[PDB]
């Protein structure tokens, strides 16, 4: 109600080759978050910026690594924010973040994050 | 270092002076905040509201900032604000402004965690 809440869902245990959909709306904004995204961190590695999408469907940006096999889309309600993994590896596995209000993938730009929704990818 | 949070409020925060006529304001301020220094910065805004109040414009209205990066913040309210501006017969190391007060929404992009503003884009 008073506070912003980007609630996660999807993700969890998937096997490799496997598909998952993440999900992330963010409620207790008025106004549209002009840019959200989605952000990883994989055990042993730096948090990463995932995809990231304008409130216009457009400035559409992906991490090399998931490029063709990722879809990221914001045309399923107001600042609400999917991300479509397909052909998952092993490597996929981390922390994912839902994030808005940020510019492109830079997540210091950021100030709303979701709490964190757990995908791992066995092989 | 100067972290950048820490630079926004050297440069743009004034919250213990009051909107009161000073005409001499900028030519102080912008040397006592080290922007006359290496140049003439030639706009510069302080913003005489509390660290608290400008803090939380972060949690305000999103807009594009005016180079079009997005992580910008309007106020709802509009603020107590000084914009500092060179005048025509400023030149470097004699750097002179003109001091006019405003009430306007300040738009600021904010970065980091905690989410604070680390830099003044604009007033409208």
């Amino acid at each position: 109600g008073s506070q912003v809440q980007l609630v996660e869902s999807g993700g969890g245990l998937v096997q490799a080759g496997g598909s998952l959909r993440l999900s992330c709306a963010a409620s207790g904004y008025a106004y549209t978050y002009i840019y959200m995204g989605w952000f990883r961190q994989a055990p042993g590695k730096e948090r990463e910026g995932v995809a990231a999408m304008d409130s216009g469907g457009g400035g559409t940006l992906y991490a090399d690594s998931v490029k063709g096999r990722f879809t990221i889309s914001r045309d399923k309600g107001k600042n609400t924010v999917y991300l479509q993994m397909d052909s998952l590896k092993p490597e996929d596995t981390a922390t994912y973040y839902c994030a808005a209000g940020g510019y492109e993938l830079r997540d210091r730009t950021y100030g709303q994050w979701g709490q964190g929704t757990q995908v791992t990818v066995s092989s | 270092k100067e972290t950048a949070a820490a630079k926004f409020e050297r440069q743009h925060m004034d919250s213990s002076t009051s909107a009161a006529s000073s005409s001499n304001y900028c030519n102080q301020m912008m040397k006592s905040r080290n922007l006359t220094k290496d140049r003439c910065k030639p706009v510069n805004t302080f913003v005489h509201e509390s660290l608290a109040d400008v803090q939380a414009v972060c949690s305000q209205k999103n807009v594009a900032c005016k180079n079009g990066q997005t992580n910008c913040y309007q106020s709802y309210s509009t603020m107590s604000i000084t914009d500092c501006r060179e005048t025509g017969s400023s030149k470097y190391p004699n750097c002179a402004y003109k001091t006019t007060q405003a009430n306007k929404h300040i738009i600021v992009a904010c970065e980091g965690n905690p989410y604070v503003p680390v830099h003044f884009d604009a007033s409208v």
